[PDB]
């Protein structure tokens, strides 16, 4: 598979998974807003927030920062995956309202 | 150089010194026992100053100041003493509160007598829980001012 | 119960919101005694106020009321019982500065993150030392 | 007069207020009076006659 | 609350989300797709060609 | 440039916030300036680019609701952590600064927020109007990290 995606930055990283910072090639503030919210709705994360360094170059930065219970690397794959349960329940809705007009 | 073409800040330099090294759980000293905590440190930066006469060899002690002897340095140890006359400032404001708040008001070094009398069981507790309480000026509180 | 550091009852004297919105600062008056009253910035969109109205103020300290290296902040869990659960407006700050008023009149003050109050007392108030931390602690 | 008798939330007001741009007197020129203008020392001398 | 944006003649209030647990004492309104799907509503308006219209 | 932050002519710090970097962190430290954790979050994430490791100190407002003010998100661009070495000290006057009744209060209880405190790099009182991070003045913020 790919490798220039999401990539863990080792330098402002703890030494367990309860703190990181990974950085996401070519997405803009459209994933990193939506991103933002589906993960804070996880009471077990106390920081998660993002950022653009330079909106001449093309990378996202997302910050997470959780407590002791999770490592933080388990909380955005719970994360990252609940979205996309989020993505079918609009579409489900919709789609049924259409064919009935 | 910092403000009012001094280098020294004398007002921000004494909070930042104060904070650094504030606890309460340490025990305090008295007015004229950091004055001897003062004198400690800057008393033998003014020996090292020798003050020459005009022709080579020192001159008298007495009558020092008197315009004709003034040798290459004399703001140096002007800055000692403007860093010292500051600093009793600090020292009498604590001695004329515990004046009126009952305890015995000293500024004055006692001699040579019963050491340590020590108005602690003199006065009740409700003094030591007011003079400690709003002000207090630690032993290291004066070493990383200086 | 042996959390509490202060506690009396004031009635307010005014309420100022001057040139802000959101932020009022408030007068006080003791009721009970006859010489302590305070002042103090209130929040009036979610704790609201009038003037001449009588309230509870108290200051504690670790409201847990008995007894994860993170060096964080966490809440406490839904099922908790503690101080002040029973109240309406609690705050958090620290104190700076401690200085006379007058003769046996000492004020003390307190900084809630910008948010200030002023009060006096006659060492009727002796427990409250220069701590880290302090909540206020308001019914209506 | 403007300064205690304008609301808040005034953008001339609020960089007024600060040391950001401006001054009491530029946005006082700009909603009450201009003022007189001098001209090195003189208030605006004869043209002719 | 009451999720309102309240407006008035110079300001704007409480535009933010305010929909996540840590956010009072009491964690309400955790995260639940069940409890989203009886909420979630799909309205639509004058549909045609060319251009819709609908609610959310 | 990191050499060159004072000015020869006086020693004053010559770069600074110009004319809108004042405003951004004046709307910030405005006194009716609340945040809930979720924008509290978001605020402190865009000073760093999500690198720099923070710690959330307790909010101000907390029976109701958990609410931080304008101020302790500034203090956080000072002092991120307590690994970082920096804790400072100072008091200064703001650029308008309304005095109080001037005999009983001193000058932090004025009738706007006006005389700014910091203890220990945490905001204490008064906002920054380009005469405590800003340029000209001595006794300002960047000058004292300097």
């Amino acid at each position: 598979p790919d490798r220039e995606k999401i990539k863990l930055l080792t330098q402002a990283t703890s030494e367990d998974g309860t703190s990181a910072s990974f950085q996401i090639v070519e997405e803009d503030h459209t994933l990193g807003n939506a991103l933002r919210y589906v993960i804070m709705k996880n009471p077990d994360v106390e920081f998660c927030g993002y950022s653009i360094p330079h909106p001449s170059e093309n990378l996202l930065n997302i910050r997470i920062q959780t407590y002791g219970e999770t490592t933080a690397v388990d909380a955005l794959q719970k994360g990252l995956k609940d979205l996309m349960d989020l993505c079918d329940v609009v579409e489900s809705k919709f789609t049924e309202k259409i064919k009935s007009m | 150089m910092e403000g009012n073409a001094q280098p020294v800040n004398f007002n921000r330099s004494w909070d930042h010194a104060y904070n650094i090294t504030f606890n309460n759980q340490d025990k305090g000293l008295l007015p004229y026992a950091i004055m001897e905590t003062a004198n400690e440190i800057l008393g033998p930066l003014e020996e090292r100053l020798v003050r020459y006469d005009n022709s080579g060899c020192l001159v008298k002690r007495e009558d020092l100041n008197k315009a004709e002897y003034v040798d290459q340095y004399d703001a140096e140890r002007d800055f000692y003493h403007s860093l010292r006359e500051y600093i009793n400032g600090k020292a009498t404001a604590l001695a004329n509160l515990r004046k009126s708040r009952g305890m015995l008001g000293l500024l004055e070094p006692p001699a040579k007598e019963l050491q340590g009398i020590d108005p602690d069981e003199t006065v009740p507790d409700n003094v030591k829980t007011s003079v400690s309480q709003l002000y207090r000026i630690s032993e290291k509180s004066v070493r990383k001012f200086l | 119960m042996s959390n509490t550091l202060f506690d009396d009852i004031f009635q307010v004297s005014e309420v100022d919101p001057g040139r802000y919105n959101k932020v009022c600062r408030i007068e006080a008056a003791s009721t009970t005694q006859d010489q302590c009253k305070l002042t103090l910035d209130i929040n009036v969109e979610l704790f609201p106020v009038a003037a001449q109205d009588s309230l509870t103020v108290t200051i504690a300290s670790s409201l847990n009321l008995e007894d994860s290296a993170t060096r964080s902040w966490r809440p406490p869990q839904a099922g908790d019982r503690s101080l002040a659960d029973d109240y309406d407006y609690v705050m958090y700050g620290t104190a700076y500065k401690f200085e006379e008023v007058s003769k046996d009149l000492i004020a003390v003050y307190y900084s809630f993150g910008g948010l200030l109050m002023r009060l006096e007392g006659n060492y009727r108030n002796l427990n409250n030392l220069k701590q880290e931390n302090a909540y206020l602690l308001i019914r209506r | 007069v403007c300064i205690n008798e304008l609301d808040n939330w005034n953008a001339p007001l609020i960089m007024a207020t600060c040391g950001s741009k401006g001054s009491t007197l530029n946005v006082s020129q700009m909603v009450a009076v201009v003022g007189q203008q001098i001209i090195s020392g003189n208030r605006v001398p004869d043209g002719f006659q | 609350m009451s999720n309102i944006v309240g407006i008035e003649y110079n300001r704007v209030t409480n535009t933010t989300s305010t929909d996540f647990p840590g956010f009072s004492k009491d964690a309400e309104n955790e995260w639940n797709v069940e409890k989203f799907k009886k909420d979630f509503e799909v309205n639509i308006s004058s549909l045609d060609a060319r251009e819709a219209n609908f609610d959310l | 440039v990191k050499n060159n932050l004072l000015t020869p002519k006086s020693g004053e710090p010559i770069i600074a916030a110009t004319q809108d970097f004042i405003t951004g962190s004046y709307l910030i430290s405005h006194k009716d300036s609340f945040y809930d954790r979720a924008t509290l979050t978001q605020l402190l994430s865009m000073m760093s680019d999500g690198i720099e490791h923070f710690d959330i100190p307790p909010p101000a407002i907390m029976k109701p609701y958990y609410l931080w003010t304008g101020k302790q998100v500034f203090s956080l661009l000072i002092k991120p952590n307590h690994n970082s070495p920096v804790v400072i000290n100072l008091d200064a006057k703001n650029k308008v600064f309304v005095p109080p009744k001037s005999k009983s209060l001193p000058n932090e209880m004025s009738q706007n927020d006006g005389f700014v405190i910091i203890r220990g790099s945490q905001i204490l009182s008064g906002v920054m109007d380009k005469s405590v991070l800003g340029d000209g003045k001595k006794h300002s913020v960047f000058y004292t990290i300097l």
